[PDB]
């Protein structure tokens, strides 16, 4: 059983978005479906609920009259037409059959433009040694940071993105390695910012 | 609207010990077919919620035997046999008897472990960053417990306020420790006007506060 | 796959 969402992303306030879900493996036409959202560090909040055929519909008074849930029982797809978008609609949107929840598509409602980050090394100093990288001034979320093309996973700590007063995001990713290892081993972090199509590989050297 | 009341909202628990999460329903959940549509979900950090228990007591595919569900009518409970390191996450109760499908506030389950002192590290800004007219001074607090820790920035012994932001990682699934990062943001001109850059660390696991410093200029 | 929602029992 799979639920793959699409159509999510950065949107202007007062704008429109339409989320799509490709439901697979379980006879989609037989069951009710829903759209549940989650704002940063918040709980589960239902957005819309449709029945098996599509004759019954429910929306809470937070999205009512602005959002529309729909379904194609022949194509095995679920839709959510979001209109008159507000900053309070910024959340991760999941498509759920209840027992199964998709990966969730992140929706951002902001007038701020897409910006790629600045990648700076957190150089090691003076048998455990700490080093990392600062991923500063990007919008919107998310970024992904891996070390040595995924080979280095042990002792890696990637910190949650903190919004700066400038309205741009920033975070740091750190890794603990033996000091012995330094002289030999080369340390490079792979920073990926899919929203702005930015890819940066930064060598962190003493 | 059928309102689910959860208790406790925060659940710190020792490894291998049992845990119980309470859930009250505002009305009856028994449907015409005889089944009461009350479920339990687990959401670990950065991932989608996963169904554990479905109709009061039945467990889902892949879900262990240690998880268990009980209750009838309004009162319900989710019990764990032995708390494992992989159980850290937010547990949700849910109702699917009536329209709309509702949820509880969520219970954060924490691992209560032995006190671990943090590893403190200070990183000076990069030379490349100084070109753009900004300097970022990062402080790393690695692998500590409890989560509560104080970080103070000192610039030539002068205490800093409102010019630093901190970030904490979620509880680890392997060693159950926390990691903290504090970043001091200063312009190139404000940065170049001072010598001493330190971060004072206060943690339960430290008998005395840990101070890590560097001089700008080497 | 389960009949998660009570509205689907009559289907």
């Amino acid at each position: 059983v799979q639920l793959v969402e699409s159509g999510g992303g950065l949107v202007q306030p007062g704008g429109s978005l339409r989320l799509s879900c490709a439901a697979s493996g379980f006879t989609f036409s037989r069951y009710s479906m829903s759209w549940v959202r989650q704002a940063p560090g918040k709980g589960l909040e239902l957005v819309a609920q449709i029945n098996s055929v599509g004759s019954s519909t429910y929306y809470p008074d937070t999205v009512k009259g602005r959002f529309t849930i729909s379904r194609d029982n022949a194509k095995n797809t679920l839709y959510l037409q979001m209109n008159s978008l507000r900053a309070e609609d910024t959340a991760v949107y999941y498509c759920a059959s209840g027992d199964y929840w998709g990966q969730g598509t992140l929706v951002t409602v902001s007038s701020a433009s897409t910006k790629g980050p600045s990648v700076f090394p957190l150089a090691p100093s003076s048998g455990t040694a700490a080093l990392g990288c600062l991923v500063k001034d990007y919008f919107p979320e998310p970024v992904t940071v891996s070390w040595n093309s995924g080979a280095l996973t042990s002792g890696v700590h990637t910190f949650p993105a903190v919004l700066q007063s400038s309205g741009l995001y920033s975070l740091s990713s750190v890794v603990t390695v033996p000091s012995s290892s330094l002289g030999t081993q080369t340390y490079i972090c792979n920073v990926n910012h899919k929203p702005s199509n930015t890819k940066v590989d930064k060598k962190v050297e003493p | 609207d059928v309102v689910m009341t959860q208790s406790p909202l925060s659940l710190p628990v020792t490894l291998g010990q049992p845990a119980s999460i309470s859930c009250r329903s505002s009305q009856s959940l028994i449907y015409s077919d005889g089944n009461a549509y009350l479920h339990w979900f687990l959401q670990k950090p950065g991932q989608s919620p996963r169904l554990l228990i479905y109709k009061v007591s039945n467990r889902f595919s892949g879900v262990p035997d240690r998880f268990s569900g009980s209750g009838s009518g309004t009162d319900f409970t989710l019990k764990i046999s032995r708390v494992e390191a992989e159980d850290v996450g937010v547990y949700y109760c849910s109702q699917s008897t009536h329209v709309p499908w509702t949820f509880g506030q969520g219970t954060k389950v924490e691992i209560k472990r032995t006190v671990a002192a943090p590893s403190v590290f200070i990183f000076p800004p990069s030379d490349e960053q100084l070109k753009s007219g900004t300097a970022s001074v990062v402080c790393l607090l690695n692998n500590f417990y409890p989560r509560e820790a104080k970080v103070q920035w000192k610039v030539d012994n002068a205490l800093q306020s409102g010019n630093s932001q901190e970030s904490v990682t979620e509880q680890d699934s392997k060693d159950s420790t926390y990691s903290l990062s504090s970043t001091l943001t200063l312009s190139k001109a404000d940065y170049e006007k001072h010598k001493v850059y330190a971060c004072e660390v206060t943690h339960q696991g430290l008998s005395s506060p840990v101070t890590k410093s560097f001089n700008r200029g080497e | 796959k389960l009949v998660f929602f009570a509205e689907d029992v009559g289907s």
